[PDB]
DNA sequence: ATCGGATGTATATATCTGACACGTGCCTGGAGACTAGGGAGTAATCCCCTTGGCGGTTAAAACGCGGGGGACAGCGCGTACGTGCGTTTAAGCGGTGCTAGAGCTGTCTACGACCAATTGAGCGGCCTCGGCACCGGGATTCTCGA
DNA sequence: TCGAGAATCCCGGTGCCGAGGCCGCTCAATTGGTCGTAGACAGCTCTAGCACCGCTTAAACGCACGTACGCGCTGTCCCCCGCGTTTTAACCGCCAAGGGGATTACTCCCTAGTCTCCAGGCACGTGTCAGATATATACATCCGAT
């Protein structure tokens, strides 16, 4: 897949993998209801 | 109670004239009439659409000679051409 | 008033109710007169050919009558009627017999 | 309704039996539950053509011969319904 | 009988299978399983016993065949075994993926 | 020799182009595949209508006949988005 | 006078009827008929342009090529099961490698 | 005639490239020219019929086109 | 250069990207040509026509090449072999 | 490798029953006669183009070598499955009542085909100008062995 | 973890033919009536899918277990490929032609349509036997013994 067109996943089906709840490292985070492996683009 | 129409005569005659021993039941009827019935609609609409193909206002009986070349594997369509020809040749001969 | 045409040609199948599906079939808008006369040739011929192999199946297992397993079994084992049935099924069917080699002991 | 059982209803020995007819002899544990599943994904196209089919002629009971039909739409013919 | 060997009975089951002519799902079961399918599409429907019977028999037809390609690629395998993944190679490759 | 006029679906495919995309061109190729495109799909969905209107035993073609051809052969909501498109546009044209 | 603009479209609507009415499909035909299947090619026409000038713009090139084309409607799902067997001439194949076929080391 | 050796190895090679392979026999070449021969003689079986019962000599685009249909397969962007 | 396996994926990519056709155009238009003679003899062809039937086959061959593709993945191996042509060939549905 | 024993396999003997094959009625299609009118073929044509062919070359193919990476054969193993049996259970006939629905028929009214002419949408010819191909070179990123 | 070499991307920099837009000249799409009619409404008839229950048992359930093989690991060895070379006809662009594909015009004849009567094929009884059903048996096979 090339580089450019890939600009449509940002905005559009980056919405539901991360939930935000409390970190528990430290403040709050962004949990996870997904999966996501490697070399993916995400955010 | 109405008038419904179907192939019964005329395949259990032509059974009788190959197998004149063998008997048959109402399901060997319904799947026969099935199966006229469904090689009848294909060839007739290949038929069809070749006649539009060269803006033909008429389906004649050389069209279906292409069309059952084209449609019919090749050894049973050279027995089908071949048997439909000697009838039409008889037909017209004798009108 | 008499002498049908399927009798004028020495037929079976009947050529009037063809020319006439022909003509409320609403494939065209002129038809020739050979066309039903061709199609009832060419529909007794096929009709003629899958009764004669159903006959024989019929006169290998012996039975008198005919069941859609012995018209099946016709149908499958030849191998140009397989090629033009090539996706079809059959009411109270069945499958021809065989075993793939490695599968035996 | 709409119900998780009778989804089970093809216990085992009927896809026993069934792979018997097609010729196998070792199947793997595992395999009756993706059966269920492609079953269930065939049927639904068949079943949603044949309701529409149902609909459109204002009567709301189906017969065979439009589920031949839209069998035959879909590809698989049948023979012996008319 | 006595514990026999896997698979040797296995193959007089075929032979008598393959041989065979009828139904191998239930027929009340499978009823009411497509009577409980088709509400979503649309409640309060009639069946046909003539109908109903029909669906079966398609639906084995093609389950059947499912299984004939499926052992066929099983041999490509290597091993006598079925596993998920062949069914899954079997339907991707015949083209509704 | 004697010169010909051929029907083409393409002035009003390329009006459309203008109307979504005033700002990008279209190739002779292009035209000719969607061309194609409309036939084939105007060919299959009539044909398709016009088969189950024999089936039914109506010797007519209503608009309700291509809206259930519509519903069988488009997938997905897709089907639901041209149904609702049509009864738009039908709706729209009928008081006028 | 018109007959386009009575619905606000912009594929004929005389022409199909025309078309349809020469094409033998039936003997009889209403009126909505013809308006309906020029409201519905409009939109899988839309549909498929809409995504064609986005493929244009992507490698900054005014004309369309039908290679924006094929990518355009392979990539979509929807139109993949609907244009299942189906072809382009010139069309070209969509990037694609295999997951277990890339090697790497350290 | 032998032009069936046409079809030479980088050709099928560059094809096979389009496939999503790297790593291929050289004892794939012969049933690979096979099927496309048995291709493309199903296919013109029916070109020649098509072009032959329209009464024409010549062979044109659009009924290969119409062939191709007739088969399974369609192409666009020819006529 | 070296590590042999590394140039495939180069060259794969490169062509994956370009969309041109593989096959010189006369062999190919004297095989149709051949092929033609075997059926009938003097037929004229429009060079638009042999075109056409050039992209078909690509097409077709390249889907072949592809399921073969995943078939020799079902297999533990990279390297496609014959037996996978027969295997996509007839579980496809076209013998 | 060879032989004996339990056990499912295909075969012959009463019989009986419900589906198969046959005889009747008559009404709706199809064959017999006739017409006209609109498709069609057949003579003629002439320019578009497809076949054929020739000079130049270089991009592409053809052939030989070196090796390393991947196909292929085997071996243990432990584990998931087929076989077998005692038990519960919902399938399978059986037979009963009926309303809900399909299906056939008289009807008569909104709706589509015929047609005449218009006249503007729409199709073909000619510059033409810029989107894009060709090219030359520097900036930019990847990879594997020291 | 770090170089040398090797590839690709991009910044100009330039030249050229394809999408485009205007002008001119048609031909079929409306509009309006006009005319016949196909299907829609309401009624009545019939018939069967469904609710219901009884009783019987083929089959599903689930445990027990002993081993067949799917798989991970090893070693092996052999041949596909990449790199290099020499070698050559596909491809380009140029010529010329004849033939035949598409178009024009035409007379003629096949057929849609109408009217006509009679005959044959489906609804409907009605007799009757082909094969399923249960019993006893010779036989080929898995398993076990040597």
């Amino acid at each position: 897949l090339p580089m450019p067109m890939r600009f449509r996943h940002l905005k559009k089906t980056s919405k539901e993998a991360v939930g935000v709840y409390r970190s528990p490292i430290h403040g709050r985070g962004l949990f996870c209801k997904r999966n996501i492996d490697a070399g993916e683009m995400v955010i | 109670k109405t008038r419904k129409e179907s192939y019964a005569i005329y395949v259990y005659k032509v059974l009788k004239q190959v197998h004149p021993d063998t008997g048959i039941s109402s399901k060997a009827m319904s799947i026969m009439n099935s199966f006229v019935n469904d090689v009848f609609e294909r060839i007739a609409g290949e038929a069809s659409r070749l006649a539009h193909y060269n803006k033909r206002s008429t389906i004649t009986s050389r069209e279906i000679q292409t069309a059952v070349r084209l449609l019919l594997p090749g050894e049973l369509a050279k027995h089908a051409v071949s048997e439909g020809t000697k009838a039409v040749t008889c037909y017209t001969s004798a009108k | 008033k008499a002498k049908t045409r399927s009798s004028r040609a020495g037929l079976q199948f009947p050529v009037g109710r063809v020319h006439r599906l022909l003509r409320k079939g609403n494939y065209a808008e002129r038809v020739g007169a050979g066309a039903p006369v061709y199609l009832a040739a060419v529909l007794e011929y096929l009709t003629a050919e899958i009764l004669e192999l159903a006959g024989n199946a019929a006169r290998d297992n012996k039975k008198t009558r005919i069941i859609p397993r012995h018209l099946q079994l016709a149908v499958r084992n030849d191998e140009e009627l397989n090629k033009l049935l090539g996706r079809v099924t059959i009411a109270q069917g069945g499958v021809l017999p065989n075993i793939q080699s490695v599968l035996l002991p | 309704k709409v119900l998780r059982d009778n989804i089970q209803g093809i216990t085992k020995p009927a896809i026993r039996r069934l792979a018997r007819r097609g010729g196998v002899k070792r199947i793997s544990g595992l395999i009756y539950e993706e059966t269920r599943g492609v079953l269930k994904v065939f049927l639904e196209n068949v079943i949603r053509d044949a309701v529409t089919y149902t609909e459109h002629a204002k009567r709301k009971t189906v017969t065979a011969m439009d589920v031949v039909y839209a069998l035959k739409r879909q590809g698989r013919t049948l023979y012996g319904f008319g | 009988p006595h514990r026999y060997r896997p698979g040797t009975v296995a193959l007089r089951e075929i032979r008598r299978y393959q041989k065979s002519t009828e139904l191998l799902i239930r027929k009340l079961p499978f009823q009411r399983l497509v009577r409980e399918i088709a509400q979503d599409f649309k409640t309060d429907l009639r069946f046909q016993s003539s109908a109903v019977l029909a669906l079966q028999e398609a639906s084995e037809a093609y389950l059947v065949a499912l299984f004939e390609d499926t052992n066929l690629c099983a041999i490509h395998a290597k091993r006598v075994t079925i596993l998920p993944k062949d069914i899954q190679l079997a339907r991707r490759i015949r083209g509704e993926r």
